[PDB]
């Protein structure tokens, strides 16, 4: 299973909940 | 772009603070 | 018999055929008595010789690869009582990969109190299937006698008379010049002589003479000057359950072999004291002792061996060892557990220790009360300890409650590889043995080399569970040097159970149940961590992890070990009710069933469902017709370990590089209908209408106190059953008759609607003319207030009459009758 | 031309970079050459740099710590080939460190004569993917291209040239964005060509000027003379290191000058093989009353004492000095990290040496499989001894598991004991061999026998199959026996069988692998016995459950305890390649019959689950069948058999309508072997035209009123004709309608109507076929009369 | 910190000489 | 050999000085 859309979003918010992130 | 690293293949937590703010 | 012999003490016949005319005078046993590994001796060596010299013996028997032996009658050709106090293999008799041998030598043993019969791994032993079980001890359905070549009869075997008594199998037998003692089956236990009978009637195993108890040379009650009494009168006590004897006896019986010693307890002069009790001597009485103690246990003859996984010898709570050890379990793959099965409750070691094939532990902590050694009895080549194949071994004992000192014993580090030499000095300087000049056989080319004792740990600095991911961060460590750090190894599986381990699941390339994920080394910073990649809600994990890094030519590790956390995962969404199904039951009723959920997501609360009526057009009334370590495989099985040997040259490849450089570089100085089903799989639902749709919502929910959650919703159509009788004629059918071949017909609705009424069936006939049928479709009816008949023919016709609508089918009202004139 | 400028002997940068100005002069740099630890610069001093000299290099070249360079044509733009005489760490070349490479900018690099590349922490570059090293490299040894991210495409290699593919890369070639990447051919790679890809004459190396001419190549390939890449250099002219030609003046002067000291470290030049060296081959004396080489009067033992008595190896750096000598005055210690059959270029570097006088120590082979390199080793002196009292030692062998022959090369250790410890890989056979030759003899002196011999066989005997016999479940195989001098040691035997669908199956004998590599291995029993010579004592084993139609790899090997013999370390078989037999080629799969029309069905099936052997033809039986058609009350009121070789479909026809079927599908694997027949059931439509109502209908009109009517079925009907809508109706009132029934219809051969009101009626009628459909008759009228 | 090695060798060595040439001889 | 005193041990400021002159 990779992380693409909702799954790579949420690992992004996740790595980077504090200072923001983008898609 | 980011499909082909992580869509597409395994991204760990190093190569996914490059797309960060 | 009549015990003409002197009693001696333990014994055991080893490699010599000088050692085989030993017991011939000795009449009682007592000690251990075994013939095992004899291969310096030669079939031909050995000697046949029968001598009615030993009635009992008070220990196991043992007998392992005696090669050479022809018979079992060169030395017990007359035993007939075994049993013992102390177990080994918690059998009695132990006959353990015997070879070379073809018949035996006990056609008097029939007496078996204590212990089992254990005949099992014996390759190449006939007369296995010519003594009966039920005759020596009691029935085969409490005997193992399996895992021979003997179960399938092999062999041949003859047997006097086909003196031999009254019964490959053809008559029972033990030796070929001896017969089997043979006797009913209901005997059991109770021995016999040759008169097809019990020997007396309670005797037990032989009697010198039959029908008399004085002569039992062991009986079912025990024996008091001449009787079997159910149990003993005082001032005697019970002893091995086949004697009576009194305290000064009790005594004497003991002292006369200064061997076992038996005391009086519980009524029983048996050879035992109960937990915690040691002896002193002016009558060699239990007496109380505090702290640890070695109560009763035998080590006569300096030494005791271990070549069982259970036994009564290191069980009892002989903690204090006062002769020696050496383990040869046969079997298995791990010492490790093998050593602990005999041990496990004594935790000080006085005696002869060693280990080997260390796996499963990397730390002894079974051995934190062994504070002292007496060495008073000579070990093998005077060296109290050895150490051998710990490979396995990461950590010595603590020094702060384990205090060990020697007084007397030798230290052999061998074979050490995984344990570092810090605690091999520091066993040298604890135990004291270099500090009094011993010799002692070090080998440090083969110690200190692909070891590790550094086991730092390390911890998670940020933790966020989710409730299908976790993210997890551990502070930025560095080892002694910084570019010594070849990533992170964060380990991990499900694990709901709060005891797991870590080697089944790993360490093979076909299955994995312990995912392993590797982290890029931090920045030089940067808290390096990992964070799932989905997971299932609702759902408990272990995790932790082990930070890799680059090994030297020496093989020194300075590795970091982090420990194992339980994060559980959160819960989601409930899943949809899997099959659902809403089925009619009646014409007013219907009902809806379904399953639990795929993904429960937790405990549930209710069932959210709602329900909604369907009508029915109008139009369709107006219609007319006129390897592997665990289950499953792997998806994450790791590189080989070849390429691991190869990036590892190359690291440290380019690390050379590095210093050479630096080296040759630099010089110093010079609303809807709605339901709530709690936790229930069924719905039932009425006042409704006879063949009528109803849709019907339904999802699942798992909690609804601080907001409302469900599963996504679902829906079915049905329609209850169709009531066929509901369209039968009726109202009254009024006919208007008149002479010009005109009649008016009424007839009314259907009582029911049952839907869409396709047309009206008017079947006018007469007998002897055709009939004549007429489709009143809607048109026609609501216009006609029934029908006309426009032209008739004369007689008195009859009119059937039923409407046709799909509910099923309605039935043919009365014909009426109607003449028509002209 | 060929050699413009002046000649200047390496040098080492780590001061500031104006030193560099001597390369506007000097057209090569003798030796080595070094730009290190550049702490003080930024880019304003990379940015007025080029030189027009630097043509050829002998030594390695060192890159390190460069601030501010972005491109390589701020040094040299005109290097064409590095002779690679020494190599620094094996490579011919290492850049270290790099923050400011962009991308490339020299374009005139045509040949490496020696080394190895190493590119590495360089995340910024570009233009790595069109330099063609193939067509650039002729000493190709190992490419280390690592901690890099232009292996990303950070810019894509797109550049403004020939565009080859010989890297299965596209994008255009080119040096840095305009200059392109020479592309020759490839006999014209070791005899140079031009700038536009010309060939170059056969003396000539790497780049030229002017096609198949020495007179203006760029590089001599033999040598340089007066001005022309001649073959050779009349000795007078002595040889110098076969790039050149220098006069006996140069190398006496040399001579006369280190003869007095005011030069360090030299070493007076002498001229051998006729061509001038500071120093003779061993074997050879020292003239310095001619300043020549001559033979040896007597014996000439060469003992060069090395640093401090060790020298340890690990680079050919190091392993290129120990020339011109006989004995080795001191120890030695080898490593190898990474690299592999790197042992190919030190025999001759230690084919010289006869003796040593010291210890010598082994760690991490890596590149060594067996020892071949000394032959002439036979004394070992030890003047310097390991710790411990050994002259030898072996650690953490992998690779290495043979050793030298012991009937034509011998040694005898004077002193120190034999350290083998840790190698699985080496036979225990050279370790006992060897023992007792070097003696101080058997049983390991300190020799960890526990841990040699591991990881690779040693089995000195072999195992041959006996007895074969095959089955399609079960192969029965008995080989021959193989016994120690001790009968209680033989612990029976591993029967090591795998699949194989080729032969590509090796024996396995404790390599390092994990996974699919695994054979499938039995044991087979001890011997329970001494041995018995009334009878045989040939082991065997019976195979069960064999794949039918399969062929696998077989072999055995020997369990043994070692004994007093030697040699006994147990016996290998060989790996036979057995096939199993043939069974029915599977019961055949998915039947499937489909209907194409009215008159084609069309029947196509998967492949057998499993074809053992072959198959030759498809055997298919066929039959028709009937749908039901047959009802009377109701109210109303062997067989054909086909085959196809190696297909799977079979067209059918000459099939009517509306009819069944029955399907029967086997497979034969030979021309009976063949599989149970398949059941599976198909219908075809029916017509819709074939059973129109036919013919007439006779409006009989008597005065009686009686319409006996007459028709009849159709010509073809489906199912059955149910019944019969005659829809007649007296005009004033909806249609009328009648139950023809069967029993009717048969009787009065049609129907007979009775009491029929007078009036004109239209009658019009369509057949009640079970299956299909009729049409509405003619509706033909008829005045019943008054 | 960890050990001056490597490139954290030349990096603490260029704190303390380097701005008047690496010495070599 | 610097590399084989300040990888090993943390090096001072002497053992730093001493490779610049």
């Amino acid at each position: 299973q990779h992380l693409c859309g909702s799954h790579l979003v949420e690992a992004l918010y996740l790595v980077c909940g504090e200072r923001g992130f983008f898609y | 772009g980011i499909v082909e690293q992580c869509c597409t293949s395994i991204c760990s937590l190093y190569q996914l603070e490059n797309y960060c703010n | 018999h009549l015990y003409p012999g002197e009693v001696c003490p333990g014994m055991d016949i080893r490699n010599n055929l000088t050692r085989l005319h030993e017991l011939e005078n000795c009449s009682v046993i007592e000690g251990h008595l075994q013939i095992l590994l004899m291969f310096k001796t030669r079939p031909e060596d050995f000697r046949d010789l029968s001598f009615p010299k030993l009635i009992m013996i008070t220990d196991y028997l043992l007998l392992f690869r005696v090669y050479g032996l022809e018979s079992l009658k060169d030395l017990f050709p007359n035993l007939t009582v075994i049993r013992g106090s102390r177990l080994f293999f918690n059998y009695a008799l132990v006959i353990f990969e015997m070879v070379h041998l073809k018949e035996l030598g006990l056609y008097n043993l029939m007496n078996i109190t204590r212990g089992s019969v254990r005949i099992e791994k014996n390759n190449e032993l006939c007369y296995l299937a010519t003594i009966d079980w039920s005759r020596i001890l009691d029935s085969v359905e409490d005997n193992y006698i399996v895992l021979n070549k003997d179960d399938n009869e092999e062999c041949g075997d003859i047997c006097p008379g086909t003196n031999c008594p009254a019964t490959q199998f053809v008559e029972r037998c033990w030796t070929h010049s001896h017969c089997q003692k043979v006797c009913p089956t209901i005997c059991k236990s109770h021995g016999c002589t040759a008169e097809g009978l019990c020997c007396h009637s309670e005797c037990l195993g032989n009697c010198s003479q039959p029908d008399d108890p004085t002569k039992c040379v062991a009986c079912r009650n025990f024996y008091l000057d001449g009787r079997c009494v159910e149990t003993c009168p005082p001032p005697y006590y019970h002893f091995q359950d086949w004697r009576c004897v009194n305290f000064s006896f009790c005594q004497d019986l003991h002292h006369k072999c200064k061997c076992h010693q038996y005391v009086i307890h519980n009524n029983k002069c048996i050879p035992e004291c109960p937990s915690g009790y040691t002896m002193n001597s002016s009558n060699l009485l239990c007496t109380p002792c505090l702290g640890p103690c070695p109560k009763v246990c035998h080590l006569l003859e300096g030494e005791k061996t271990i070549d069982s996984v259970t036994s009564a010898q290191e069980l009892r709570g002989c903690t204090v060892i006062n002769g020696s050890l050496i383990i040869n379990i046969r079997g298995g793959n791990n010492l490790a557990a093998e050593l602990e099965a005999n041990l496990g409750l004594i935790e000080e070691i006085s005696g002869y220790l060693k280990i080997r094939r260390s796996y499963a532990l990397v730390s002894l902590s079974f051995f934190r009360k062994l504070r002292l050694i007496r060495g008073e009895t000579l070990e093998i080549g005077n060296y109290s300890f050895y150490a051998l194949d710990n490979q396995n071994l990461r950590q010595l004992w603590d020094w702060s409650k384990h205090n060990l000192t020697i007084t007397q014993g030798k230290l052999f580090f061998h074979y050490n590889p995984k344990l570092c030499l810090s605690e091999i000095h520091k066993m040298e300087e604890v135990s004291g043995t270099k500090g009094r000049q011993e010799r002692n056989d070090i080998a440090l080319k083969t110690n200190g080399d692909q070891a590790s004792c550094e086991n730092e740990l390390l911890k998670f600095s940020y933790i966020r569970t989710s409730f299908d991911k976790i993210l997890l961060r551990w502070e930025p460590y560095w080892p002694p040097d910084f570019r010594d750090l070849l990533g992170f190894m964060l380990f991990y599986k499900e694990a709901p159970y709060q005891n797991v381990t870590e080697f089944d699941g790993q360490d093979a390339c076909g299955s994995n149940s312990w995912t392993v994920v590797d982290i890029d080394p931090p920045l030089r910073q940067n808290h390096p961590g990992w964070l799932m990649r989905g997971l299932k809600p609702w759902t408990q994990y272990a995790i932790f992890v082990k930070t890799l890094v680059t090994f030297s030519d020496e093989r020194r590790t300075y590795g970091a070990k982090s420990d194992i956390i339980y994060v559980q995962t959160d819960a989601t969404n409930p899943s949809v009710p899997l099959d659902p199904i809403s089925v009619s039951n009646s014409s007013s009723q219907i009902i809806l069933k379904w399953k639990p959920p795929s993904d429960p997501n937790g405990n549930i609360t209710h069932y959210l469902v709602f329900w909604e009526r369907q009508a029915e057009d109008s139009e369709l009334f107006e219609l007319d017709y006129c390897y592997e370590d665990s289950a499953g495989e792997c998806c994450s099985c790791p590189k080989t370990d070849s390429q691991i040997l190869k990036e590892l040259e190359e690291s440290s490849f380019r690390k050379t590089f590095e210093d050479y450089l630096h080296n040759v570089v630099f010089v110093p100085r010079p609303h809807r209908p709605f339901e709530k089903v709690v936790n229930k799989e069924s719905l039932v639902i009425s006042g409704l209408r006879h063949f009528t749709g109803y849709r019907i919502e339904l999802q699942a929910c798992n909690q609804d106190t601080p907001e409302e959650r469900c599963s996504v919703a679902a829906y079915v159509s049905a329609r209850t059953m169709p009531e066929a009788k509901a369209d039968d004629i009726v109202g009254p059918v009024t006919h208007e008759i008149f002479e010009n071949n005109v009649v008016h017909l009424m007839w009314q609705e259907p009582k029911e609607p049952n839907g869409l009424i396709v047309l009206y069936e008017v079947s006018y006939r007469r007998y002897g003319d055709e009939e004549l049928h007429l489709c009143v479709s809607r048109k026609h009816f609501a216009l006609e207030r029934g029908c006309r008949l426009r032209g008739l023919s004369p007689g008195n016709y009859s009119v059937r009459i039923r409407a046709t609508s799909l509910a099923g089918n309605g039935s043919w009202t009365e014909p009426t009758y109607f003449y028509v004139t002209d």
